[PDB]
């Protein structure tokens, strides 16, 4: 007669977020290039996270 | 003397063309920009701004 | 760029948070871009520190600066009669304690003769060991620097003492042996309760006054939950 045995392994999963927020007075006077730069800084913080 | 001058002249020519460029823009800017970070998410709260 | 400044992160404005009008001008060199404890005067107006009502909220007067680091006086949110927002509930980020003026701790190592202080780098002449507080104050004002007995406050009846300056630009220091001078700096601390004072300052210290305004979590954040002052 014979024995047999096996096992298995897994991986984690986690969640991350960030916010950006503007008052009406900022959105009234801002250059679109400034809010585009804030977006690019978040895309860079995203890579430094992963 | 024109050949002893020619060696000093050659040495100065080679140094000048390797150390210099013509200025076309009389004033040059340099900038310093900040950064941001993600944070770990939760199921009821909200993250910080940017 | 060199610096962060305090801001509201979360502020709703349909809860206990409110619009008002300023009863007095905000001092841009001393009070703009800082977390101010505010009350209400005998009219309807917001005032820095305790008004008629005591401390009722926190305010940040958000002001733009030029690249040279100075602030425009042409704003519409910082003169008397200008509207301002005030918070009871929310979060402030890039938080710092609010302090006005400069403060120095003085301790004398000598039990003999006299010790030498400096004011902006020019000396007091002589301070005896074991002065009164008024004798210490007198030796500070006696320098030919053009500062006077209203620029300073002194307290202490021991080798230890403290100098408090309402101006920002006077530095008290030691120059001789037998005395030391430490400037009493103030930084945000994690996990700490903060209190709004009748001055309008915010500090992790509560004294004979100091309503609760919130607590930090991580030092760069303040969770704002004002427990309004009461009769």
């Amino acid at each position: 007669g014979l024995p047999i045995e096996v096992f298995q392994m897994g991986y984690d999963l986690r969640h991350y977020d960030k916010r950006n927020a503007y008052s009406w007075m900022f959105l009234a006077d801002a250059d679109g290039r400034q809010v585009e730069a804030i977006h690019d800084a978040v895309l860079w913080a995203d890579k430094r996270l992963v | 003397f024109a050949e002893s001058i020619a060696i000093y002249n050659e040495a100065m020519d080679n140094l000048i063309q390797l150390l210099t460029y013509p200025v076309t823009v009389p004033v040059e800017p340099v900038v310093q920009i900040g950064e941001t970070t993600f944070e770990e998410a939760t199921e009821l709260g909200v993250p910080r701004g940017a | 760029a060199l610096k962060t400044k305090p801001r509201w992160d979360k502020y709703d404005g349909y809860v206990g948070n409110y619009r008002g009008v300023l009863g007095e001008d905000i001092d841009l060199d001393t009070e703009a871009n800082r977390v101010l404890a505010v009350g209400t005067n005998s009219n309807g107006a917001i005032v820095v520190g305790a008004g008629q009502t005591g401390i009722k909220g926190l305010m940040i007067v958000a002001v733009g600066a030029d690249i040279h680091g100075a602030m425009l006086d042409g704003g519409i949110n910082n003169h008397a009669g200008d509207p301002q927002d005030v918070g009871k509930h929310g979060e402030i980020t890039n938080f710092q304690p609010t302090v006005f003026g400069r403060t120095f701790g003085v301790a004398i190592s000598a039990t003999e003769g006299n010790v030498k202080l400096a004011v902006n780098g020019v000396d007091t002449g002589n301070i005896a060991y074991d002065t009164s507080a008024a004798n210490l104050k007198s030796g500070i004002v006696a320098v030919d620097d053009g500062f006077t007995a209203d620029d300073f406050t002194v307290t202490g009846t021991a080798p230890n003492f403290t100098i408090v300056t309402t101006r920002t630009d006077v530095t008290i220091t030691a120059s001789g042996e037998g005395v030391t001078v430490t400037e009493a700096t103030s930084v945000a601390a994690a996990g700490t309760n903060y209190y709004g004072h009748a001055d309008g300052t915010v500090n992790a210290v509560k004294g004979s006054d100091g309503v609760y305004v919130g607590h930090t979590q991580e030092a760069d954040r303040l969770i704002v939950n004002v427990k309004d002052e009461e009769d």
